[PDB]
């Protein structure tokens, strides 16, 4: 969940908002343990809970979203069903565990091709266009996350906004992301300059993958 | 003697206008064929199966023409080449259908066949079925029969399954056209289609458009 101000800008300026519980579990070997184990629903919930008696006044938040990065476990089911019964005026979605789970209204993968497959075991990603005509498949399809636009990037960006307007099931997504999550430090002659990771001397890190 | 006064142009070609030459006459075969007074008028063959095609119930529906009669009776054997693997033997009278009752003049029988041998493409595996009306006391007065393939075709969650699976169809249409006879087909003709058909990977045919 953002800082309060946030929805109330786009409740004024206008645009719609995912609202996020604060779960990612993506380090968890697999990536489920906790999500799956029952002794780790109550932290859970009070995270998905707390959201949604928070911001289900704020007309700009239209999708309630359990997370992030967790896999696929029980607590998610239930969580799910929470909010349905909470609050019928949203959807709610969730990527893990393959981006098409009980778990979820939206088929939301991240990083979905838009012509290629990749058969990850378990947890493929389909070619969006694919995703959608499996069989007995009938959700819409919106990326959570694509077009990782990492330096530089967004090579064949308009490959997606094309395909989106040509299947009506496939209804966009989210770019990721917005900003660079780059710091500044100061040189010997205190001249600013952007830092990433690992110049704090903090190890081990992923260098440049923040931006 | 025959007259056979055949008319090119009749209401029927408002309804046959395919993209083809268009001709007329006596086309396809004639023949004369002697039925018994009491004879079998149709039958229907029916193959189910169980989840996973290792029990089948073969189900024939058998009408027939003439007086009914009490020691009337009609067999169903079925065969794979010589072997005679199931045969159901019944008099006629088919179950109650409505407030008036059933069919007195129809008969079904059902065939109890473990592990068949399934019918595709790929192995276009045929057993033989015989229809045999005959008097209780052994006296055959007409049989009739087919060519059996076991195989279930349906549409579950959005695909084509034949026996279970998922068809991929390289099929091809082909109309009956020969260069000098034109649409008088001949067994040559159509086995020569076929070969070359499956020589060059097809496995499906449409009748277009008839
Ligand atoms: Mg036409
Ligand atoms: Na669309
Ligand atoms: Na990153």
């Amino acid at each position: 969940p953002n800082h309060p101000l946030w929805y109330t800008l786009c409740d004024r300026y206008g645009l719609y908002v995912v609202d996020e519980a604060n779960i990612e579990t993506h380090g968890m070997v697999p990536m489920n343990r906790l999500t799956d184990d029952p002794r780790w629903l109550p932290a859970m919930s009070e995270r998905v809970t707390r959201m949604v008696q928070r911001d289900r006044n704020h007309p700009s938040v239209i999708i309630w979203s359990l997370g992030d990065e967790s896999g696929h476990g029980a607590n998610h089911d239930a969580l799910y069903r929470w909010i349905k019964s909470v609050d019928p005026s949203r959807p709610v979605q969730y990527e893990g565990g393959g981006a098409d789970t009980t778990a979820t209204d939206i088929i939301c993968p991240m990083y979905a091709r838009v012509d290629e497959d990749q058969p990850f075991p378990a947890v493929p990603k389909w070619s969006i266009k694919k995703w959608l005509s499996l069989p007995g498949e009938t959700r819409p399809l919106i990326l959570c996350e694509y077009a990782h636009a990492m330096g530089n990037s967004l090579g064949g960006f308009a490959k997606y906004w094309q395909a989106f307007r040509q299947y009506p099931r496939l209804q966009g997504g989210f770019v990721w992301d917005w900003v660079d999550q780059s710091l500044i430090k100061y040189d010997e002659n205190g001249n600013p300059w952007s830092a990433y990771g690992g110049d704090f001397g903090d190890t081990p890190n992923d260098r440049q993958f923040c931006m | 003697r025959l007259a056979v006064m055949v008319l090119r142009w009749s209401d029927g070609s408002y309804l046959e206008d395919q993209d083809m030459w268009r001709m007329s006459g006596i086309f396809r075969d004639v023949s004369l064929l002697h039925k018994p007074t009491t004879q079998i008028s149709d039958f229907h063959v029916a193959t189910r199966f169980n989840d996973d095609f290792s029990r089948a119930v073969l189900e024939a529906e058998v009408q027939m023409c003439g007086e009914l009669r009490d020691y009337l009776r009609v067999t169903v054997s079925l065969w794979q080449g010589e072997t005679q693997v199931a045969s159901g033997t019944a008099p006629f009278g088919g179950e109650i259908i409505d407030e008036r009752g059933g069919y007195a003049d129809r008969v079904t029988l059902r065939l109890n066949v473990e592990n068949p041998k399934l019918w595709s493409a790929e192995i276009p595996n045929l057993y033989r079925a015989v229809v045999e009306l005959h008097t209780a006391d052994g006296t055959l007065i007409e049989a009739e029969a087919c060519d059996v393939g076991f195989r279930e075709v349906r549409i579950e969650n959005g695909l084509l399954l034949l026996n279970g699976k998922p068809l991929l169809i390289r099929g091809v249409n082909r109309h009956e056209h020969h260069p000098l006879h034109g649409q008088v087909m001949d067994e040559q003709t159509m086995v020569q289609d076929i070969l070359l058909m499956k020589q060059n990977n097809f496995n499906a045919v449409r009748c277009s458009h008839y």
